[PDB]
C-alpha cells in the first residue's frame, strides 16, 4: 500500500483503459467492415432460402454437428453460450458426430466431449469468410465426412440479434434425398438428367456455412 | 470583518455583461468566484472584459491584486492594461493595481491580499 | 484436525482455497466478469459466492434490522452443510437462496420459497 | 469434366470457376478483395473420436 | 526532468550554437553564457570545461564551480554569484544566458545549512524561505527597458525530479516560480527520442512571441500535428484498420518524431532547421522510409548547401517568409525528394 | 408481374434484388435459356458463360462462373452465382492464355490437380467466348 | 526489515495467501533465497534438485501466461504439469 | 559512438530500444495476450525476450550456485554475437537455448544440445 505500488498500478490500469479504448475503435471499424459480408451473404443467402420455403424440404426421421466461433476470444458469454447450445442439443443425441469450426469452441467442446469431435478447422477468425474458404470446407466435408450419408445436419453459429444482443442458433440441412422426397418439390420444374438435387444441396451446404461464418 | 446584522441577508445576482456568466454561473454581488484556467487561454483578456463591463454596467471599480504575481507578467499586464484603456495615465483608469512580487519576503506576500482588500 | 476432527479440518481447508481463489480472480472479474474465465474457475466461483451468502446468519439480537428469528445453528450440521456445498450437491440452487440462512435445510427451504414465488 | 466422380463437388466446382474467372482478372481491377477472396487460409485438422489428430493440412 | 537525461547536454548544445554569433560582431545579437555548475563532480566539470575547449566554447564561457568537494555555503551562494556575473553584463545593455545546473542540490545544500542552523523545519525537512530563495534569484533575469538600455540575462535553471514526478514540493514550487518547462522522459531516451522532450507537457508562456517568424510561419502546423499524433499513436499498435485520416496521421507522426531525434553536440541553425520543418509537415517525407530519414535529412542539407544556399542565407538574413522562398522552397523539396 | 423480380445475388455484392427485367439470359446445364417476364417454377444449375440482361433497358453482358436459376413461383427468378464482370475490361488475354498453358500442364499431373486444371482450362476456353 | 534484510545470509517470506491455498508451510519460492545455499546442502539432495528451483522461477514465469487462458505447446504444457506437481 | 566505435553504439541503440518496445508492450500481454499483436509486433517481442535472456551469463565465483562455469566472453564476441541476433539470423533458435550462456558459438551448442 505504498505510494510506489498505487502509483505504478494506476499507471497500469490507465494503460489498460486506453489499450481497451482502442481496442473498442478498432472493433468498432471491424464491425462496420463485416457487416457488409453479413448483409451480401445474407441476401445471397435468401435467394435459395425463398425456394426452400416454396419447396418445402421438410424431413422426417445418426447426425451431424457443426459450431461455429473464431480461433480468438474476448468477446464475452459466445464461446460458453453457444457451447451450452452444443449441450442442449447434443444431450439429445450423444452419438452426434461434431466438426467445429473455431479453436474456441473447439476448447469447449473438446473438454466435454473429445469422442465426437472428428474434424477441426482452424484459420478462420482473422478475416471476413470468403466463399472461396466456405466451398472449400464444404468439399472437404464431402470428402473426409460425407455428410450425404448423414440423414440429420444441424449447424450451430450465432445470431447477432441486436448490437448490444446476440443468439446462438441453429440451422437445418436437409440433404438431397430429402430433396427429392419434398412434398412441394414436383412444383418446381427440375431435370432429372443433371444431378440438381445432388449439386444443389453441395450448393447449400455451402452456402449454408458462409452464412453461418459471416 | 462587518458584522453579522450588516449582512446583506438575500445574495442578488451581480450582472457582469457577459452572457455565459450572467447565464449558466451567475455571480452573487459581494460573491466568491473560483476562476480556473491557465494562462494563455485569454485569462487576462477575460478579467479585462469584466472591468470594462463592471465599469458599464455598475460603475463600481476595479481593484486587481497580484499575490506572487510574475514580475514579467506584472509589466506586461500593466502594458496591456494601460493599452486596452481600463488604465489611462492622464484620464480616468478604472482600476487600482497591487503587486506583491515574487520576490519578497513571505510577510509581504500573506499581506498583499490584506492591502487590496482594505482598498 | 486432531482437535476438531479431520473432516471439519479439511472441509474449512477447502472453503479458505475456494475463497482465496475467488479473491485472486476479483480483480479478473471486475475487468472482465466472469466470461472471460476458464470454467473451473467459473464452477469455483459461483460456488465461492454462493458460499459467501451462505457464510450470513440472521441474529436474534439483530432482529430489529431484519424482522428475521435468529439462527441458532449446530456445529455439525454446518459442517455436513458446508460439506454439501464443497461437494457441490446445491450448485442447480441460485445464489440468492443462500443469503442470510440457517441450515442447508433451511436453503432447501428458501429455494422452495423462490421457486413457489418467483416461478 | 468427370470433376464429379474423380475432382471436386459442385460447390468446389464453382470454387474453381471463381478461382480461374478471378485469376483472369484485368490485373488494374484485381483489387485486394479479390486475392484476399483467394486467400486460403483454412487448415482442417481430422480428429478421431478418441480426439486423435491429423495433420492441420491447408485446405 | 529526471536524471541523466541530457539536460546538462540540451543546456550545453545551446550554448555552443552560439558560436554563430558571437564569432560574429553584433553584440546585441550576441550572447555571453555562464554555466553554474552545483554539487557536481569535478571530472564532470573539467570534462565540459575540455568540451567547451573542443568546440572552442571558452571564447565566451564563465564556469562556476560549486561541486559536491566544495562547503555547503560556497553552493549556496555560487547561484546568487553568478546571478550577480549574469547581471554585470545585463546592466551593459547585453545579452548573457546563465545555466543554473542544478538548483535541487542547491536546495539540500541550503536545506542543511538551515537545519544545522537550527532554525524550524518545514515539508520534506525545508525551511520556508527556500520558494523565496528560488524567486529571490530567478528574477534578477530580465530584459530591461530602452530607457536602460535593453539588457537581457536569461535562465536556463536544472530541476532533478525523482521517479517523475511534479508533486515533490521544491519541483512544485520551481514550476509555480518559471515561465514553462522543457520537460524530459527517460522512455522517449530509451525509444532514442533525443532529446527526449516530452511536447505534451513542456510549455512556453512567451511562447510564439520570441519565435523566428520564418520558423513561426510553418511551426504552428507542426503543434497541431503532434497534438493530433499524440491522441492517435496508440493505434499503431494493431493492424490497418485505420482510415487513411488517421494512418496520414501516423506517418506525419513517426517520420517527424524521426526528425526530431539528433544527436549530442548537432547545433542546428534555423536556416537550416526550416527546410526540414517545411517539408515534414508538407507531407514530402510520407513516402520515405522510416530509417532514412535522419540520413535523408543530412543529404537534404547537404543539397541545400549545394544548390538553394541563396536560399538559405535569405532565410537566416530575413528571419521570415516570403512567397518566393516557399515557392522556391517547395521547389527544391520536391525536387530533392523525388531524387532521393 | 408484369417483367419479372430478378434477384442476382453474390457472396460479395448481390447486385439485383427483385430487379424488375424483361428478360434474362443464362447458361444453365441444358444450355443458353432465355427467360422472359413469366416461367414455371425450375431449378437449373448454371454453367459458366454469358448472362445477358435485357431488361426496360438494354441487355446487359455480365460473365458467370456458373451457379443456380431458380423460379420462384411468383416469377421471381434468383440467379445465385459467384463473379460478376463488366463488358470485357475483367478479360485480359495475356492473363487467360499464359496461365492457359500452364493449366494444360497441371492438367497432366494428379487427378485432383488434373481434374481443376482440366476445369481451369475449359473456363478459360469458355472466357476466349469472352474474348470473342 | 529493511534493516534486517540487510544483515542476514538469506531470507524465508512466508506469504499467507498461499497458507489459504494449502501450501504448508507457504514457502515463496521466488523470494526465500539462501545467500550460501548449496554449499552446505546436502550432496545427495544436490545431486537430484541440482537445477530445481530456477525450474521453478522459469515455471512460474511461463505458467503466468497460461494464467491468460491461451494454448501453450506440450513443452510448455508439460512444464507446467510438472511443476504444478 | 567515437569512443565505443559507431556499430557497436548502433547495435546498443537498437537492443535498448527492442527493450524499450518490450517493455511498453508488456501491458497488452498481460491483458489481452500475445494474439493481439502485429506478426512484427510479435517478432520484436520474441526478439526482445531473445536478448534478455541471451544476457544471461554463468560466474565462475556463483559456480556454487548454478553448477555451471563461468563465461569470460570478449568484447568483439559480443558486438557480432548482438549483431547477429539484432539481425535475427537465429529467431529459429528458442529463447530457451539462451539462458546462462557464454557467446554465440555456445547459443549454437545449447541450440544442438537441446535437439535431445
Ligand atoms: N542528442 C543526444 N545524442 C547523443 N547522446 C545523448 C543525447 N542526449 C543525451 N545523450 C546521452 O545521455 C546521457 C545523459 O546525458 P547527461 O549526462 O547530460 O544527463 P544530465 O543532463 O547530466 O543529467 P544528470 O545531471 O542527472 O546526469 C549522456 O551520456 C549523453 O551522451
Amino acid at each position: 500500500a505504498t505510494l510506489k505500488e498505487v502509483e505504478m498500478r494506476l499507471k497500469s490500469i490507465k494503460n489498460i483503459e486506453k489499450i481497451t479504448k482502442t481496442m473498442k475503435i478498432v472493433a468498432s471499424t471491424r464491425l462496420s467492415k463485416a457487416e457488409k459480408a453479413k448483409i451480401s451473404a445474407k441476401k445471397m443467402d435468401e435467394a435459395e432460402q425463398l425456394f426452400y420455403k416454396n419447396a418445402e424440404t421438410k424431413n422426417l426421421d445418426k447426425e451431424l454437428i457443426v459450431a461455429i466461433t473464431s480461433d480468438k476470444g474476448l468477446c464475452g458469454s459466445i464461446h460458453s453460450q453457444l457451447a451450452k447450445a452444443v449441450r442442449r442439443h447434443l444431450n439429445d443425441q450423444p452419438n452426434a458426430d461434431i466438426v467445429t469450426i473455431g479453436d474456441k469452441i473447439k476448447m469447449q467442446l473438446l473438454r466435454t466431449h473429445p469422442n465426437n469431435i472428428k474434424l477441426s478447422i482452424n484459420g478462420i477468425g482473422k478475416d471476413a469468410p470468403t466463399f472461396q474458404e466456405s466451398a472449400l470446407i464444404a468439399d472437404k466435408l464431402l470428402s473426409v465426412m460425407k455428410a450425404g450419408t448423414y440423414p440429420k445436419i444441424s449447424i450451430f453459429y450465432n445470431d447477432p440479434v441486436s448490437s448490444l444482443s446476440f443468439e446462438p442458433s441453429e440451422k437445418p440441412i436437409f440433404n438431397a434425398k430429402t430433396i427429392e422426397q419434398s412434398p412441394s418439390f414436383g412444383k418446381f420444374e427440375i431435370d432429372t438428367d443433371a444431378n440438381v438435387p445432388r449439386d444443389l444441396f453441395e450448393y447449400t451446404l455451402a452456402n449454408q456455412m458462409l452464412t453461418a461464418m459471416a | 470583518p462587518p458584522s453579522f446584522a450588516e449582512q446583506s441577508t438575500s445574495a442578488e445576482i451581480l450582472e457582469t455583461g457577459i452572457k455565459v456568466v450572467d447565464l449558466l454561473a451567475p455571480y452573487a454581488r459581494g460573491g466568491k468566484i473560483g476562476l480556473f484556467g491557465g494562462a494563455g487561454v485569454g485569462k487576462t483578456v477575460f478579467i479585462q472584459e469584466l472591468i470594462n463591463n463592471i465599469a458599464k454596467a455598475h460603475g463600481g471599480f476595479s481593484v486587481f491584486t497580484g499575490v506572487g504575481e510574475r514580475t514579467r507578467e506584472g509589466n506586461d499586464l500593466y502594458r496591456e492594461m494601460k493599452e486596452t484603456g481600463v488604465i489611462n495615465l492622464e484620464g480616468e483608469s478604472k482600476v487600482a493595481l497591487v503587486f506583491g512580487q515574487m520576490n519578497e519576503p513571505p510577510g509581504a506576500r500573506a499581506r498583499v491580499a490584506l492591502t487590496g482588500l482594505t482598498i | 484436525a486432531a482437535v476438531v476432527g479431520q473432516e471439519h479440518y479439511d472441509v474449512a481447508s477447502k472453503v479458505q482455497e475456494t475463497l482465496q481463489t475467488y479473491k485472486s480472480l476479483q480483480d479478473i472479474i471486475a475487468i472482465l466478469g466472469m466470461d472471460e474465465l476458464s470454467e473451473q474457475d467459473k464452477l469455483t466461483v459461483e460456488r465461492a459466492r454462493k458460499i459467501q451468502r451462505f457464510l450470513s446468519q440472521p441474529f436474534a439480537v439483530a432482529e430489529v434490522f431484519t424482522g428475521i428469528p435468529g439462527k441458532l445453528v449446530r456445529l455439525k450440521d454446518t459442517v455436513a452443510s458446508f460439506k454439501a456445498v464443497l461437494e457441490g450437491k446445491y450448485d442447480n440452487i441460485p445464489e440468492h437462496a443462500f443469503y442470510m440462512v440457517g441450515g442447508i435445510e433451511d436453503v432447501v427451504a428458501k429455494a422452495e420459497k423462490l421457486a413457489a414465488e418467483a416461478n | 469434366s468427370a470433376w464429379r466422380k474423380a475432382g471436386i463437388s459442385y460447390a468446389a466446382y464453382l470454387n474453381v470457376a471463381a478461382q480461374a474467372i478471378r485469376s483472369s482478372l484485368k490485373t488494374e481491377l484485381q483489387t485486394a478483395s479479390v486475392l484476399n477472396r483467394s486467400q486460403t487460409d483454412a487448415f482442417y485438422t481430422q480428429y478421431k473420436n478418441g480426439t486423435a489428430a491429423s495433420e492441420p493440412t491447408p485446405i | 526532468g529526471d536524471r541523466q537525461t541530457g539536460k546538462t547536454a540540451v543546456a550545453l548544445d545551446t550554448i555552443l550554437n552560439q558560436k554563430r554569433w558571437n564569432n560574429g560582431s553584433d553584440e546585441s545579437k550576441k550572447l555571453y553564457c555562464v554555466y553554474v555548475a552545483v554539487g557536481q563532480k569535478r571530472s564532470t566539470v573539467a570534462q565540459l570545461v575540455q568540451t567547451l575547449e573542443q568546440h572552442d566554447a571558452m571564447k565566451y564561457s564563465i564556469i562556476v564551480a560549486a561541486t559536491a568537494s566544495e562547503a555547503a555555503p560556497l553552493q549556496y551562494l555560487a547561484p546568487f554569484t553568478a546571478a550577480s556575473i549574469g547581471e554585470w553584463f545585463r546592466d551593459n545593455g547585453k545579452h548573457a544566458l546563465i545555466v543554473y545546473d542544478d538548483l535541487s542540490k542547491q536546495a539540500v545544500a541550503y536545506r542543511q545549512l538551515s537545519l544545522l542552523l537550527r532554525r524550524p523545519p518545514g515539508r520534506e525537512a525545508y525551511p520556508g524561505d527556500v520558494f523565496y530563495l528560488h524567486s529571490r534569484l530567478l528574477e534578477r533575469a530580465a530584459k530591461l527597458s530602452e530607457k536602460e538600455g535593453s539588457g537581457s540575462l536569461t535562465a536556463l535553471p536544472v530541476i532533478e525530479t525523482q521517479g517523475g514526478d511534479v508533486s515533490a514540493y521544491i519541483p512544485t514550487n520551481v514550476i509555480s516560480i518559471t515561465d514553462g518547462q522543457i520537460f524530459l522522459e527517460a522512455e522517449l531516451f530509451y525509444k532514442g527520442i533525443r532529446p527526449a522532450i516530452n511536447v505534451g507537457l513542456s510549455v512556453s508562456r512567451v511562447g510564439s512571441a520570441a519565435q523566428v517568424k520564418a520558423l513561426k510561419q510553418v511551426a504552428g502546423s507542426l503543434k497541431l500535428f503532434l497534438a493530433q499524433y499524440r491522441e492517435v499513436a496508440a493505434f499503431a499498435q494493431f493492424g490497418s484498420d485505420l482510415d487513411a485520416s488517421t494512418k496520414q496521421t501516423l506517418v506525419r507522426g513517426e517520420r517527424l518524431t524521426q526528425l526530431l531525434k539528433q544527436n549530442q553536440y548537432s547545433p542546428l541553425a534555423t536556416e537550416e532547421q526550416v527546410p526540414l520543418i517545411y517539408a515534414g509537415v508538407n507531407g514530402h517525407l510520407d513516402g520515405i522510409e522510416l530509417s532514412r530519414i535522419g540520413e535523408f535529412e543530412s543529404s537534404f542539407l547537404s543539397y541545400l548547401k549545394s544548390n538553394h544556399n541563396e536560399l538559405l542565407t535569405e532565410i537566416r538574413e530575413k528571419g521570415e517568409l516570403s512567397k518566393e522562398l516557399l515557392a522556391s522552397l517547395k521547389s527544391a523539396t520536391e525536387s530533392f525528394v523525388a531524387t532521393f | 408481374s408484369s417483367g419479372l423480380k430478378l434477384q442476382f445475388a453474390l457472396p460479395h455484392e448481390t447486385l439485383y434484388s427483385g430487379s424488375e427485367v424483361t428478360q434474362v439470359n443464362l447458361p444453365a446445364k441444358s444450355g443458353r435459356i432465355g427467360v422472359l417476364a413469366n416461367h414455371v417454377p425450375t431449378v437449373e444449375q448454371l454453367l459458366p458463360g454469358v448472362v445477358e440482361v435485357m431488361e426496360g433497358s438494354n441487355s446487359k453482358k455480365f460473365f458467370i462462373s456458373g451457379g443456380f436459376a431458380t423460379v420462384q413461383p411468383d416469377s421471381q427468378l434468383c440467379v445465385t452465382a459467384i463473379e460478376a464482370f463488366p463488358l470485357e475490361s475483367f478479360s485480359q488475354e495475356n492473363i487467360k492464355n499464359l496461365l492457359a498453358e500452364a493449366k494444360k500442364n497441371v492438367s497432366s499431373s494428379d487427378a485432383r490437380e488434373a481434374a481443376e486444371a482440366a476445369i481451369q482450362v475449359e473456363v478459360l476456353e469458355n472466357l476466349q467466348s469472352v474474348l470473342k
